[PDB]
């Protein structure tokens, strides 16, 4: 869609905290 | 002259719950001329250690902190 690669930019951050979660 | 610190990130969570995407958007590419990977790496190292709590807001996961 209008966005895609940008979304992944934030996914990396969530992937980290996903552990402690 | 913009700098990123753990205290700044926690400040937002302490005031109002936010998501990872929202936090990154704050300094994704507004003014700070930092690489996409560098921006995430910095916040990642700080956030990753944050070990905060998750709450279901508007059918979505958010981050909240209670000092």
């Amino acid at each position: 869609g209008s966005s895609s690669e940008a979304d992944e930019m934030a996914k990396a951050l969530e992937a980290e905290l996903n552990d402690l979660m | 002259d913009v700098q990123v610190t753990e205290d700044a990130v926690r400040r937002y969570l302490t005031r109002k719950p936010m998501t990872t995407k929202d936090l990154l958007k704050k300094f994704q590419t507004k003014k700070t001329g930092l690489s996409s990977e560098q921006t995430v790496n910095v916040l990642a190292q700080i956030l990753k250690r944050l070990n905060p709590e998750r709450k279901m807001i508007n059918d979505k996961m958010h981050f909240s902190l209670k000092e």
